[PDB]
Order: C-alpha cells, then structure tokens, then sequence
C-alpha cells in the first residue's frame, strides 16, 4: 500500500512515534503502563485500570508505573501490545494500523524471540501490510548524514557502540552494556537517600528521572568537585516542596564512566567507544575515531561531551584527531533517521509483506533485517 | 626429584616429575573483589587465585594473566607460581629444578621474562623452557607425527619426524577455548539467556565442555535441528535455572572448522592441520599423515577426530591413509610428556642452571629453548 | 533550527562538536652502484632501424632438426 | 596498426600498464582483488563486491585483500581476468581491448600452461588483435640502452638472474628462484610475532609490506650486526600506535641473500648472479661482470648494491671488474623496456595475429615467446 508508513521508535525510557512524512516525531510519550496504586474495588476511582503517556503524567501521584521493557527486551507483551494500541489512539496519530506499514527500531544484540514476537503481534494483533526490524545506529547516520561514523547510542534501557564505515557495519566489532540512563536514574535515587530524600514508590522514581534530567552535571575531574563545597541547588517538586540534591548531582552520572565505584561488572561508555574502534581493523581505527556520533538521551548530560573526549583521548592512540559529533536533536535523531529511511523507495524492497510473512515462515523477519 | 609446572592460558596444570598424572590442576585466573568505600568482614584475602576464586566468583572479577599464550601481566602470573609451589603442590622453589612451558612462535620477551622471575624472585637452581606441542607426542611414545595441539589460549601445528622438528612448517592461529567460549556467550545471548560478566563467563565455559560436540555435515546438523527437538539439551547453572541451548550446542565447536563465524577471516584447525604438512619436505608426509596427533583440552570435544580425519581426507590425495591420533588422557598431554622428558637421564644435561643465567644472562634462554 | 524549537527534550546553548586541537631513496643515493639516467627518446633512437626475422622462428622445447636460434636477422 | 599498443607489466605486488611511446607508466596500481569482510546494512554505501587499485587502497580496512598470482604465477584465474578487466575500465587507460594490441610481461622459467591460459583469456574473452608475451629482463636492457648485461630482476613474486650477450639471450644460463620480496615481508611477519605484535589480517599484511619499505636495511656484516645492540627504531602505524621494530628491520631482508632462514633448500640472490654468470661460456664471464644490471622493486632495500658487491666479490675470480649499474627508476624499468619495444616496426613481426592463434591454437605463442 502506498499510503505513508508509520516510524515507531521502541525506546525503554521514550516511544517516539509518528508518520515518515514529518521532519520531526509529533507523538512522543514517555512508555510506561500506568495502573491505580490501591487496589481499586470501589466507584469514583480511576476506571478502566489503563493510563498511558499524557493521561499518565496528568494523575502520576496516585498511578503505580510500570516499565513494560527493560534492557531493551520486552519483558511483559500483554502491557507492550496496550501500548502500540496507544499509539493508534484517537490521542496519538489517529489512523488504522492495518492502512499505514509500519517500521520498528529495536537495539542491536537483542534476542531472536524478541524479534519474532514483535513481529507477530504486529501481523496478527494489528492487522500491517508490511514491517520492518532496524538497527537503532544504522538510523542515527541517515539523520546526521553520513555514511562513515561509529554510533555511540546511549538510550535509557541501554547504551551501545556500533562502527559503520562507507555504509558496511562489523557486526564483530558491536559492543552492548546493560549500564544505561534507567540505571543511574536508579543510582541516583540511592544516593538521595545518602543526602536524606527517599523516593521508595514507583511513582517517585519517575521523579528522581526528572530531577536527573533537570539537574546532573558530568564535571571533568571528579575528584576536584568532591574536595570543594558544592552549592547545594535547590530543585522543586510536583508538592511545592524544595529538596537540595549537592554532591549527589555529579557523582551519580559519574557511573556511567565508571560503573566499578557502585560495583556493577562493566566496561564503561568512554571504554565501549574506544574497544568499538579497537575491535575494528587497523586501517579504519582512525577515520572512526575522526567520525564518532553521539546518539539518545543519556548523551544530553551537562559536559559529557567535554569529559568523553577527555577519557576517549588518554585511552586513545597518541596525536590521533578524535572529532565527537553530537548533532542539536540527540533525542530524536534515532526516529529522524528512520523518517528518511522510510521515503526512501529503496525502502518498499526492505520490508516484509504480510502475505511473504504467512507463506515464507518465522525466518523471514530475521534474513531481510539486514 | 624435578618439577614441571605447564602454564596454560585456561589451567596450569602443575605436579612432580616421574608421577603418571598431575597433583594439582587449578584453573589460572586472579580474582579481585568488586570493593566499593564500604569496609570488608573477617577472613579477606587481598586477590584470590585458583580453586579459591572459583567458588567465590560471584563477587570477584576473574582476569585471565595469559592471553593467547602470552602473559599480559606479570604481578598476576608471580601470585599464580607462588599458588602453585607453596600452597597447591606443597614444595620449595629452592630444593626442586622447575621445567615450564611456553606456546611456539610466542613473543621473545615472554620466554626472557618468563625465566627472569623463576631465577629472581623463586631463586630457582635450573630452569628449562619447552614447546607444548614437542612434549605431547611423549604421551603417545611416537617420536614421528605431526600434532594439532589445541589450547584455551591458542591452538599450534608442530611437525616433527624421526625426533626433528621442522620450525619453519609450524603455524600459529589465535583461534582457541576462549574465543568459543567467547562466541557461546553471543549465540545464547541470542536465544535468551544473557551472559556478560566475568563470573558468568566461567558459567558458559562449564556448559560447552559438558554439552557442545563436534558434527560431522554442519549443513546436515542444522536440518535436524531446526526439524526435530532431539538435539536440544537442558543444562542446570548454579542458580535453580534451567536453560535448552538448542542448536547452539554444536554452532559453538564449528568456529574451529570455520573461523569465518568468530570473523578471523583465516584457515580452520582442519585446513592449517593440512597446510603445515604441505610446508613440510615431500618424503616425510607420509608420516605426518599417519600420525596426525591431538593434543589439549580443545580437542576433548566429542566427535572432533571423526570431522577432523573427514575434512583432512578431502584435502589430503586419495591414496594417502589419514589416522588421527586421540588419547584418553589429551587434557593432560603436555604435563605427561614433561613428566617423560625430566625423568630421563639425557635431559639432566639440558637445564639451565644460576651459574650459566648469572654469567650469560636472560638472553642465554633463546640459545638452549629448543 | 525551528524545527528544533518546537521539541521539548533539545540540547540548547550547547557546542555541536566536541574536537581536539588541530595539530600541523636511501639506496638510490649508493656509491657502490651506478646510477643510469633512462631517457627511452634517446633509447627509441638506437633501435629504431633495428629489424629481427620471424621466418622460421621456433623458441618453443621441439628437439627435431638440431638446434635453433629465434630471431634470424634484419632487412 | 594505427592505434597504439597498451604494454601491460604483470608483476605479482603491482601491475603498471600504459600506452607505446610514454616516457613512465601513466597507470600503476597494486595486484590484488578486494572484498568486503564486513556486512553491509546502511543504503548509498560503497557499490560492488569486488574492489581494485586506487578504490582498494583508501578503503583497505574494510576489504580482504586476495592475491591472484603468487611467486609469478596465476593461481586464481577468474580474478587475474577481473584485473586485466579493471586497466581496460574507465579508472585507469579507459579504452576497447578490441582496437589496441598487447604487450603482456611474464618472469622467465614459468610453466607453460600460464602462458597458455594467459593467451587464451587475452584472445576470446578480450578480442585483442595482436599478443606478444616477453621476457621482463630482456625488456630492461632496452630501457638502459645497452645491448650486454646480467639483469638481476628481484621482484615480489620472484627473482631472476638472465644473462644477455650483444642482443641474445642464453636459456641454459637463466636462474630463478622463488624466494624474493613477498617472502620478505611473510617473514618480516613472522619475526614481528616473536617482537610482540601481531597482524594477523590480510588487511594488517599490507602494513607489513608498508614497514619493510620505509625501515628494513641489509648489513654489510650480518655476524657483526646480530651481535651489537641495535637502536630500537619507533615507526608509526596507520591507526597512531607506535612500535618498536629493533633486531626484525636488519634479520628480515638478509633472506634474500640466505634461503636458509624460511627454510628453503635454494640459492641466495648473491649467488644466482654469480651461478648465472659461471654457467655461461668462459670468454664472455669477464664481460658479463662488468655489465651487470639490477631490476624490480625488491633491489631498492638500503644497502643492497653495497652488500651484493661485498658477496658477489668473494664468489666471483680475484682481479675482475664488477660494475653494478642501477637505473633510478628500478620499478619502473621492465615497463620503460617495453614502451621502446612495442615503438620500434620490428614488434609488428614479432605479434601473433587473431587468426594466427587460431588456427595453430597454444603452439603459435610457445614457438614466438623466448
Ligand atoms: N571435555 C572438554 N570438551 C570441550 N572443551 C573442553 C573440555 N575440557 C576443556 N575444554 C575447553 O578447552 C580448554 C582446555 O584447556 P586445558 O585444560 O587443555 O589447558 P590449556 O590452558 O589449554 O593448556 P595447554 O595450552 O598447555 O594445552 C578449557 O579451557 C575449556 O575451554
Ligand atoms: N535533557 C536530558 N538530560 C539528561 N538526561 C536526559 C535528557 N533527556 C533524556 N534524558 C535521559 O535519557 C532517557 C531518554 O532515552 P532515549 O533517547 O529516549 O532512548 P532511546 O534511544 O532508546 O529511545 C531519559 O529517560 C533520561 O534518562
Ligand atoms: N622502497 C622499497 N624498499 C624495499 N622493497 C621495496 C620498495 N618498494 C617496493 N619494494 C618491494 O618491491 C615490490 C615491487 O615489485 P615490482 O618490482 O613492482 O615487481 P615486478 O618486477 O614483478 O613487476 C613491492 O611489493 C615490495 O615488496
């Protein structure tokens, strides 16, 4: 069918939705099921026991959230098909999923099952005429435009480094941590009960985000700021009530450099860039480094750019130009690419047809992936 | 009265020689704890080393000191040597001549510094470097044959006829135990079950030695399994867990045959097993061929001699008869056969003894190696 | 640039690029060789009116009539 | 024939061709066929699986590099054709194959089904109007302009030793031996091992071939120069990391002058001169000696024209003459050579027409080749 296809990026933290068409993702709405926290047997309660995105955020305090996708594997479908319900709402798009097709952006290394389910359930429970599963870094250089560049996408369920050099990506040289933006924001909400504030409900934790998201600062030297007598800013909660966060502020995002200090077995994000590149063959190493792209939201940190290319540098080859080129739209950059992607005509050979889908078998998903 | 101690990259297999088996085999990794500012309980131990650090994995990030055959960090493998004469095989570094082994076509450096500390820091009276391939036809009582003597750190073709050996047909591949071990973590993790740290690296190394074999038509191999669930095997981990690998139980081993799956972009364990008997004189590979050895805990896979006679006859003229070699006892191949030489009377003469280090120096070593 | 300034969750008054500084025959040259200058013009010259006779040429590894010798003579 | 005739120089490293008359080949690349290793998933990436020349060189990394002719001669057909097809295309001389006669360089002493083959391709699957197969030494006494002369041609592939008398050529004389550049940097690999780093990769082998033409002199001593401690010399890899190359820069290219260190049973390039010269009849020895010429890309190693006057000198009668004249442009030679040939109205008799090859078949070549 030749009407627009429909991008939906399947972020842990962020769902960004919209039509191919648009520069921009219209429907973005944070992807958590939202259900009443007391059990609820009584009359003039919150009915239908289903609140998603701006419904959600309107009556958060007395909801219960629950994150349906972690790590970037779904965990619960049954709260995962309620939301790509959402998405073809009369609040987001408006349209039939069984007109527009439709293209999914799921993170690279994600198990096979993953895969296969979220194509059933997107030919059988909505009725598509064709999908297609994507690589979340293969989009982010379609936005950017460039065809050279390794992607360094820190999302909230994960963060991961793909090298793509002249449109040919090592799928050997992909590296994949678990330690990501949701992870900090857990971290953090520890280290705000070591300053005295405790955020114990799931509710709360959707604040300890915001109060991440408002106020955390990536400082250079992590060492010098913890020596000095820190301001101590005051942020604001939805109550009125003012809490003073201090060294809590920087020390939590410093986790993602460094994830030992919590006691977490991982590489780190300057580290996964640089072992990307590593991993890569010795001829590409430097026009990798010369072309880095940073990718998500867990990139947004006030100064992680300055302390990346400081950590990147010293691990490194000496006198080698290490050029990171974050573009204005970090965010959305993910969807953007998929956008382009989508008009493209190349893109009506791509996708999977639902009747290829029937006749083929289960594989049909997988082998035209790439 | 002579010690052999075998450094390999997975077990460092050490004992007296004369004895048919090794006293102590300890797997050969350091475990440092995952320490966070909090202060330690009672009973700790600054880095653990061996069986020690195997049942306590959870906590502690295990480092293999040797990679491919050549030790990355010294301080490690010293605290590894002092496990394994003090402790493990309860004797004084003193009293007893220490015989080692090192890969062939490994870097100078690690033979010189190799023997630096064994005469420095243990003050040992004589010390003898060795090949492992050189050693392992001793076992079998076979002094012609070329052996395809395939380790955790790396896999070595050693052609040696009539007692000489030909050092420009030997051929080295990085392709070993580790770098499957490696692989059965991404291929799991594509089913499912995901596998990331240190500790649970150890876990997915007990499942290959106990699950994985070796298939004789790999295309033959997949239909049956894709087919019929007859192949799939349960597998309990420390954990109450259960897990089926499936297909993967024999997708793991065939990275030796094909090392295109790991992406090495070189020759198979077959194909390198072929091509080092071609680099050898005309005459002599009859021989070779007749007495085809294999030799370490690689080679343990059920059903490898019957894919490897397969795949070498193919190469291999029809005419030729191809017999490979496979003892009960391959784990232990390289220790049994130093056990053999350090017995022998004519090998009192080839140690290297203080006076001859002192006067000479570390360099006296790449003289009287082999 | 408005396109940007329509999204809520965008970088603002943040430096795009994160960049380090910009930082700016042996055997030919032998005595105990001769070093030739080749001018092929000059060489052209030489063998310019140089022919070579191609009848009854046989290079090739055939032992009947004796021996042979390619290349019989010129004009 | 109006059109001019395209000289073609397969050499075995790199092929130059050009037009008849041109003072320097206008179209130098290097002899091998590049594929992509890495999977392709991003759209506009670099077209075609098959990467020659210029294309090849930038984009290294991501290709695996194949050599089709090894030791001169063509092992892979189907991929020498892709070359030969490559010079004809629009990147290099970009003209028909069918309008432009050939002139097709082979080393001297190599099978007789290569120069069969090499015809056949040139005839049917291009319509070449007229082939001449030639000696590359006979060519190189044109290009000096001298008409007696030894001409040792150390290639990549081979080197050879032609001693030619006053135009004629003595077959008998003719010295070949298989070991020359290619095996240098095969074995500068392997002692870049025992120094402690590894390239593996046939993309890495290029960076091998790279360090031995920047750093890599032949001593005029060797005994002496093994003994005193040399200066570790820094070079600078592609991706910025710097290694020391030490002892491996001066024991690599004495392979040349000793086959004993790979392990091959054959003569020393200083010895082929010498044997080359003896063999031939006793009045010209002292001529011959006099007259000597070097040629190919693999007598450009510092010290080569000062050690082989050192050894040939020893071997050679007391009281006799040796001048060892070198061409400046010693890569270039064999080609210059043959632009005079095929300027001069003796290389229309000297051509086998279409319908020559025809109607004989293979014989017409072998009767017209020396
Ligand atoms: N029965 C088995 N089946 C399959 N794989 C095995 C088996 N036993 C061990 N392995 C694997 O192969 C490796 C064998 O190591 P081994 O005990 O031979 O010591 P090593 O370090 O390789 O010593 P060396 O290099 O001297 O042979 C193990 O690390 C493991 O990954
Ligand atoms: N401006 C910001 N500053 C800091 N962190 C941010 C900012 N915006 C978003 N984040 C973090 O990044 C997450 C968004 O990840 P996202 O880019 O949507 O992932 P994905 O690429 O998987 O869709 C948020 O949940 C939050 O943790
Ligand atoms: N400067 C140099 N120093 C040493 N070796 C060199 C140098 N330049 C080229 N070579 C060697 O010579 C080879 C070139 O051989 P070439 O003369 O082109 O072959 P042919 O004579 O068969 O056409 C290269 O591949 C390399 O091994």
């Amino acid at each position: 069918i030749a009407n627009q296809p429909v991008v939906i990026d399947n972020g842990s933290g962020v769902i960004k939705a919209g039509f191919a068409g648009d520069q921009i993702p219209k429907y973005c709405f944070p992807n958590y099921v939202g259900r009443p926290k007391h059990v609820r047997v009584m009359a003039g309660a919150l009915e239908g026991d289903i609140f998603i995105g701006p419904k959600a955020e309107e009556h958060r305090g007395l909801l219960s959230i629950r994150y349906p996708m972690e790590h970037g594997i779904v965990k619960d479908w049954n709260d995962m098909e309620r939301i790509w319900q959402y998405v073809y709402s009369k609040d987001q798009l408006q349209t039939f999923s069984e007109e527009h097709p439709v293209l999914l952006t799921e993170a690279p290394l994600n198990p096979r099952k993953n895969r296969e389910r979220a194509a059933e359930v997107f030919f059988e429970t909505f009725n598509v005429p064709a999908l297609f599963i994507s690589m979340q870094a293969v989009l982010s250089l379609y936005a950017t435009g460039r065809t050279t560049g390794v992607v360094l996408d820190s999302g909230d369920g994960v963060t991961h480094a793909v090298p793509i050099y002249e449109g040919f990506a090592m799928p050997h040289s992909i590296m994949r941590i678990d330690i990501a933006g949701r992870d900090v924001s857990r971290f953090l909400r520890l280290y705000l009960r070591k300053e005295g504030y405790d955020f114990h409900s799931s509710s709360e934790f959707e604040i300890v985000k915001a109060i991440k998201e408002r106020a955390c600062y990536l400082s250079i030297n992590p060492q010098k700021d913890e020596t000095l007598e820190t301001e101590k800013a005051q942020y604001y909660l939805p109550d009125g009530s003012t809490i003073e966060i201090g060294p809590s502020r920087f020390r939590a995002p410093e986790l993602l450099f460094r994830p030992d200090l919590i006691g977490e077995e991982s590489e780190g994000i300057h580290e996964v860039l640089v072992f990307a590149i590593q991993k890569s063959d010795m001829d590409l190493r430097r026009t990798l480094f010369s072309n880095i792209v940073l990718s998500g939201g867990s990139t947004l940190f006030k100064g992680f750019g300055d302390r990346l290319l400081s950590e990147v540098k010293k691990l490194a080859p000496k006198d080698v130009k290490i050029r990171i080129s974050a573009p204005q739209e970090r965010l959305y950059s993910t969807w953007i690419g998929g956008s382009i992607l989508a008009s493209l005509d190349t893109f009506k050979k791509m996708w999977v047809s639902k009747k290829e889908y029937e006749e083929d078998g289960a594989r049909s998903i997988h082998r035209k992936t790439f | 009265a002579a010690l052999v101690v075998d450094n390999g990259s997975g077990m460092c297999k050490a004992g007296f020689a004369g004895d048919d088996a090794p006293r102590a085999v300890f797997p050969s990794i350091v475990g440092r704890p995952r320490h966070q500012g909090v202060m330690v309980g009672m009973g700790q131990k600054d880095s653990y080393v061996g069986d020690e650090a195997q049942s306590k994995r959870g906590i502690l990030t295990l480092k293999y000191p040797i990679e491919h055959g050549i030790v990355t960090n010294w301080d490690d493998m010293e605290k590894i040597w002092h496990h394994t004469f003090y402790n493990e095989l309860r004797v004084a570094p003193e009293e007893h001549p220490v015989l080692l082994t090192e890969a062939p076509l490994n870097p100078k450096a690690n033979r010189e510094k190799m023997t630096q500390i064994m005469f420095e820091t243990f003050n040992t009276p004589a010390m003898y470097v060795a090949i492992q391939a050189v050693l392992s036809l001793y076992a079998s009582g076979r002094t012609t044959g070329i052996v395809m003597d395939s380790g955790d750190g790396v896999t070595h073709t050693v052609p040696i006829y009539e007692g000489y050996a030909l050092p420009h047909a030997i051929l080295r591949l990085d392709l070993a135990g580790r770098d499957l071990t490696d692989y059965l973590m991404k291929i799991l993790t594509e089913r499912g079950y995901s596998f990331t740290t240190t500790a649970e690296r150890e876990i997915v190394r007990d499942i290959k030695e106990k699950l994985c074999y070796v298939a004789l038509d790999f295309e033959q191999e997949m239909a049956t399994a894709a087919s019929s669930s007859s192949l799939e095997k349960s597998y309990e981990l420390p954990d109450g867990q259960v897990i089926t690998i499936g297909n993967e139980r024999f997708r793991c081993p065939e990275a030796l045959f094909q090392p295109s799956f790991l992406g090495m972009e070189s020759c198979g364990i077959h194909e390198t097993t072929f091509n080092s008997i071609m680099k050898c004189d005309v005459d002599i590979r009859k021989d070779l061929y007749a007495n085809t050895v294999l030799s370490g805990g690689t080679t343990m896979y059920p059903g490898i001699a019957d894919r490897m006679q397969k795949e070498i006859t193919a190469l291999a003229p029809s005419t030729m008869k191809i017999k490979i070699i496979a003892p009960p006892e391959r784990k232990y191949s390289v220790w049994i056969g130093g056990s053999i030489l350090a017995s022998l009377s004519t090998f009192q003469q080839m140690w290297i003894s203080k006076q001859e280090y002192d006067e000479s120096g570390p360099s006296i070593v790449h003289r009287k190696c082999f | 640039d408005p396109k940007y300034a329509d999204l809520p969750g965008i970088a603002r008054n943040e430096p795009d690029v994160y960049e380090t500084s910009d930082l700016p025959l042996e055997e030919l040259t032998s005595t105990s060789v001769e070093h030739i200058i080749v001018n092929p013009n000059a060489a052209y010259d030489k063998f310019k009116d140089k022919r070579v006779g191609t009848k009854g040429l046989d290079f090739s590894d055939r032992i009947g009539k004796t021996k042979r010798t390619g290349y019989e003579s010129g004009e």
